[PDB]
């Protein structure tokens, strides 16, 4: 019986580190999407040759 | 929208424009890229002022280079987005927790946008510097 | 169930992202997904099924998620008076002290073990001001990991 208690408190612990990551997990989404959004837009900019010929003229 | 970006565009637009007529017409943009380096072609060029119904003015020249860099989330929006991960604030991340992020959560990269995003991106002492990556992404 | 289908729905894109969104995620994170929801278990959730030590066997879609959730949801979740009468063994003393290591021995030792890692983390905040003795108090232990985080 003590042991069968013993895995529900692991099961209490176990429910609480998860709940806390929970909150850190939600950003970390937003963040990423962010990330990857961005670094998506860039790729595609100097893919448009009107970007490339800009760049080109940007020392001159 | 940027004075100091339309204060810029517009010198560019000066180049670009070799004929001096005021609007930048298909022999000009091949008569500049000649000029600068390998040309594009012509499945390209016809392409490029197929992108602005009507006369490419310099106003138009304007519409079309910021209806286009006009969506992406601004400088510091995408560096708090990066410092989420460091959590120590060293302005940094080591390279392969960005790759396996990038690469393999959320929605995904593949190989060539992942060989693409750092073919120029700053790596030193297995270090990617994001305050600069994202300075150049932006 | 209305329980929360919709945040269910919530919880699940949420770790459909972390394991690249797909509309699927890992049934390794099944577990997880419900503790986000207010639910325990273990032994359990490995009987509504879920990747038994590993990452990479089986992925779950919403459907298949939707009645292990049901499932789950009325399991096996302890009380105060169980934490404590189990927790009374362990004081040899009889003024509510568990000793330092004999609290993380009986964590991860015992029962459905958790890592000696998850102990020190468990230990983060609750607050766990231990005596001059290296005693604990087991009861606000099981009092503040019982009020969720
Ligand atoms: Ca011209
Ligand atoms: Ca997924």
């Amino acid at each position: 019986r003590l042991s069968k208690i013993i895995s529900m408190f692991q099961a209490h612990i176990r429910g609480y580190l998860i709940r806390k990551a929970y909150k850190k997990l939600q950003d970390q989404r937003i963040g990423l999407s962010v990330i990857q959004r961005n670094i998506r837009k860039w790729l595609v900019l100097r893919n448009w040759q009107w970007w490339k010929l800009y760049s080109k003229v940007k020392p001159l | 929208l940027p004075q100091k970006q339309i204060q810029e565009m517009k010198e560019a637009f000066s180049m670009i424009d070799v004929d001096r007529d005021g609007f930048v017409s298909k022999e000009d943009i091949k008569a500049i890229s000649e000029q600068l380096g390998r040309a594009p072609d012509d499945k390209e060029l016809t392409a490029m002022l197929k992108e602005a119904p009507g006369p490419l003015n310099f106003t138009m020249f304007l519409s079309i280079f910021s209806d286009k860099l006009s969506g992406t989330d601004s400088e510091e929006t995408i560096r708090n987005a990066f410092a989420m991960f460091d959590e120590q604030e060293t302005k940094k991340l080591n390279i392969e927790y960005i790759k396996d992020l990038l690469e393999n959560m959320g929605d995904n990269f593949n190989k060539d946008e992942m060989r693409m995003t750092f073919k120029e991106a700053p790596v030193e002492g297995g270090k990617f510097d994001y305050v600069k990556f994202t300075a150049m992404i932006k | 169930s209305q329980d929360e289908i919709d945040d269910l729905k919530d919880v699940f894109e949420l770790f459909d992202f972390w394991d690249g969104r797909d509309g699927a995620v890992d049934a390794f994170k099944l577990g997880d997904v419900c503790r986000c929801l207010g639910i325990n278990p273990r032994n359990e959730d490995v009987f509504a099924v879920g990747g038994t030590h590993k990452m990479g066997e089986k992925s779950l879609p919403f459907e298949e998620f939707l009645p292990a959730y049901e499932g789950l949801m009325d399991c096996e979740q302890g009380t105060f008076a169980d934490y404590m009468e189990a927790f009374k063994t362990f004081d040899r003393e009889g003024q509510g002290f568990i000793s330092g290591a004999e609290l993380r021995h009986v964590l991860t030792a015992l029962g459905e073990r958790l890592s000696d890692e998850d102990v020190d983390e468990i230990i983060k905040l609750t607050d766990l001001q231990e005596d001059l003795e290296g005693n604990v108090k087991y009861e606000d232990f099981v009092k503040k990991v019982m009020a969720g985080p």
